[PDB]
């Protein structure tokens, strides 16, 4: 069950590559724990 | 659940009129404690107190002799059984 | 004679392949936000609320499974999948 | 959990900076289309 | 067990400079070290 | 002012010498407890003793060494047989007592000399092994 | 709190963990004369002065005192944020300061210089107070004795003061091992107490 | 039957480490698991509990 999940997880994001320095977005996620920052 | 064990040998002391009689899920008589009952064990050297929080079962009787590490209180799917 | 009646990894797969509180809010928001806001505002704001709520609950549910097993994974990796 | 009530949820969207009125604009009002309000709602 | 020998200089550069066992001391999951001494060590 | 001032049991306990864990003078009985007629059924003692398979104390190294040390006087126990408390305590400090015995053998060798000391393991040797006998020979 | 700000160069500045203690300094080449009639206490690195709590009678005339601090080392391993951030940080945290009077107010370079352990003043950082230590003298000789032979022993977080003879000095190993033996002896008995045969067992 | 023996077993596991820490700190089985080199309390509990 772990291998089948890993294959599907890799497949759904296999195309994601860091391609730009800054997309120039304005929005951000508000946070109000240390490891997630 | 959590089990309270006797820290020493000795004699249990409490007021049985402050607690409510009940039958446990193991078929034993016991007391239901809805207050902060003060239970005393008088050991061979000193006298020791154990605080019994509310919503807990008291499995021992007043003046009962208990051994150390003996369970004295408990802090607190549909199956078919064929006999 | 007598009959008595008495009282992880698949969870991740269930979440990733797609909570009662999530389903009632999405149904609730769908039937009301369009009735309140106009053109490209009812759908636009309604989609933002549903998606933001879904992302928060999806990441929490996934991280709840791994953190109960002692597995530490940065939210970056999970947020990429949930995106 | 965002509140189930709509207007409470709108307030939480602004408090958590999900969405605010600064994001509410159409092509008509940022490109100076003052004449289009004459051709609608009549 | 599989052993691969890089042939081209491009492949040999990648093996020495990206895949060696000393520039990958941290795991990507949370950033923990990989080669912590264990067992008899 | 008033800031300058010019000037058995509980001694064994202070020094760590063998002593009861509880002072016998400050030791009291446990009165009388429920006598099976004021008790619920689940807390009554069985009329006949019940076979257990756990009715015998488990043998171990600590029990044997403590008894042997009790006969030589190196330690004193509460009774004839060491308790589970005493075997647990011995397990913690057993290296100290062994070191004492090893030191006594080193001092005995330095006193008697090699001839007397090692004649324990040479049965056929009948000559006198004292230091004076060695010097006289 | 007082309405003014003192001139800090007319005072001894004594820095503790939770306060700065100021005692007036009469001019003197050795800079070890104290005027206890005027004292102030401040939060650390601040110039807002207030009268400290005084728990004992204070000297009325000038006295010469030697100063020593009492505390601990806070050796930590801080998080490494920037490149080459240090692996450890070692700082001294001072909780008490002892002011020991020079015997007959003699100078440090006096060939007959000795300390007068009967008159010691203690500054406490936690309470921002100053008091005189209660000292127990066990040396035979009373008030008239050879002060060159006595040793001051400080224990109990700077609260117990005992003067002994220098020949009764304890080895530092003995001091450490006494503390460990006392603590482990109590912990072991606490561990063994719950065994139901404890009352019929011996220590050995 | 289930609850009395489960509680007994869990109490033995709880008291296992303090017994090692107080009476046999350098026990070989204790050092393997306590140091984190090999084995956990559950596996040790199967051997001695």
């Amino acid at each position: 069950d772990a291998g089948y999940l890993t294959r599907r997880l890799v497949e759904v994001v296999q195309h994601i590559v860091v391609r730009r320095t800054d997309c120039g977005t304005i929005r951000g996620i508000s946070v109000s724990f240390i490891q997630t920052l | 659940a959590e089990h309270v064990r006797a820290p020493y040998n000795g004699k249990i002391k409490f007021n049985e009129d402050l607690v409510h009689p009940t039958r446990t899920r193991h078929g034993h008589p016991a007391f239901l404690c809805y207050i902060d009952l003060s239970v005393i064990i008088e050991s061979e050297d000193i006298i020791h107190s154990v605080t019994i929080p509310p919503k807990s079962f008291l499995l021992v009787q007043n003046d009962q002799y208990v051994e150390s590490e003996q369970v004295i209180a408990e802090i607190r799917e549909r199956v078919r059984k064929y006999i | 004679l007598v009959t008595f009646i008495y009282e992880g990894l698949p969870k991740v797969e269930q979440v990733l392949e797609v909570s009662l509180n999530l389903e009632k809010r999405i149904k609730g928001w769908n039937r009301c936000i369009t009735r309140i806001l106009g053109i490209p505002w009812g759908f636009l704001i309604g989609a933002e609320l549903t998606i933001v709520q879904s992302r928060i609950s999806l990441v929490n549910k996934i991280q709840k499974v791994y953190r109960s097993q002692g597995v530490q994974i940065h939210n970056r990796h999970i947020e990429i999948i949930v995106r | 959990w965002f509140p189930e009530e709509p207007f409470e949820a709108f307030k939480e969207m602004r408090e958590r900076k999900v969405f605010d009125v600064s994001d509410m604009y159409t092509i008509a009002d940022v490109w100076g289309w003052t004449w289009e309000k004459d051709f609608k709602n009549k | 067990m599989a052993v691969h020998v890089p042939l081209s200089l491009e492949a040999q550069a990648e093996a020495r400079l990206l895949m060696f066992s000393h520039m990958n001391l941290l795991s990507p999951a949370i950033g923990d070290p990989i080669s912590v001494p264990t067992q008899d060590m | 002012n008033g800031f300058v001032v010019y000037n058995g049991f509980e001694l064994d306990k202070k020094l760590g010498r063998p002593h009861p864990f509880i002072d016998p003078t400050k030791k009291k009985q446990i009165e009388t407890t429920l006598t099976s007629d004021e008790s619920w059924w689940n807390w009554r003692k069985p009329e006949k003793e019940q076979w257990s398979r756990w009715q015998r104390r488990r043998p171990d190294v600590e029990t044997v060494f403590l008894k042997a040390m009790a006969e030589t006087g190196q330690v004193k126990l509460y009774g004839k047989e060491p308790t589970l408390t005493e075997t647990s305590l011995y397990r913690a400090r057993r290296h100290l007592f062994k070191e004492e015995r090893l030191q006594a053998e080193r001092e005995r060798l330095a006193k008697e000399g090699p001839m007397a000391f090692y004649s324990e393991w040479v049965k056929a040797w009948k000559r006198d092994t004292s230091r004076e006998a060695v010097q006289k020979h | 709190v007082v309405d003014y700000r003192i001139n800090e160069d007319e005072f001894h500045k004594i820095s503790l963990l939770d306060c700065d203690f100021f005692i007036r300094k009469p001019p003197d080449p050795d800079n070890d004369v104290y005027d206890f009639r005027e004292m102030y206490v401040t939060p650390p690195d601040t110039d807002i002065y207030s009268v400290p709590r005084v728990l004992a009678p204070m000297p009325q005339k000038y006295i010469r005192c030697a100063m020593s601090d009492y505390g601990c080392y806070d050796v930590t391993e801080p998080p490494i944020d920037a490149p080459r951030d240090p692996l450890y940080k070692s700082e001294r945290e001072i909780s008490k300061v002892f002011l020991t009077k020079h015997y007959r107010n003699r100078r440090l370079n006096d060939p007959e210089f000795v300390l007068d352990f009967e008159e010691i003043y203690v500054i406490d950082s936690k309470t921002k107070s100053i008091t005189r230590a209660r000292v127990l003298v066990t040396v035979p000789g009373g008030r008239k004795r050879d002060r060159k032979d006595d040793l001051l022993v400080i224990r109990d977080n700077g609260n117990s003061f005992k003067i002994i003879h220098v020949g009764e000095r304890d080895d530092p190993t003995t001091v450490i091992e006494r503390e460990e033996w006392t603590k482990t002896r109590e912990d072991m008995e606490k561990h063994l107490r719950k065994l139901r045969d404890f009352s019929v067992s011996n220590w050995f | 039957s289930i609850e009395i023996w489960y509680a007994t077993s869990e109490y033995l596991r709880q008291e296992m480490n303090p017994n090692f820490r107080m009476t046999d700190p350098f026990n070989p089985v204790h050092m393997m698991s306590f140091s984190g080199a090999r084995g956990n309390a559950s596996q040790v509990h199967q051997l001695v509990g």
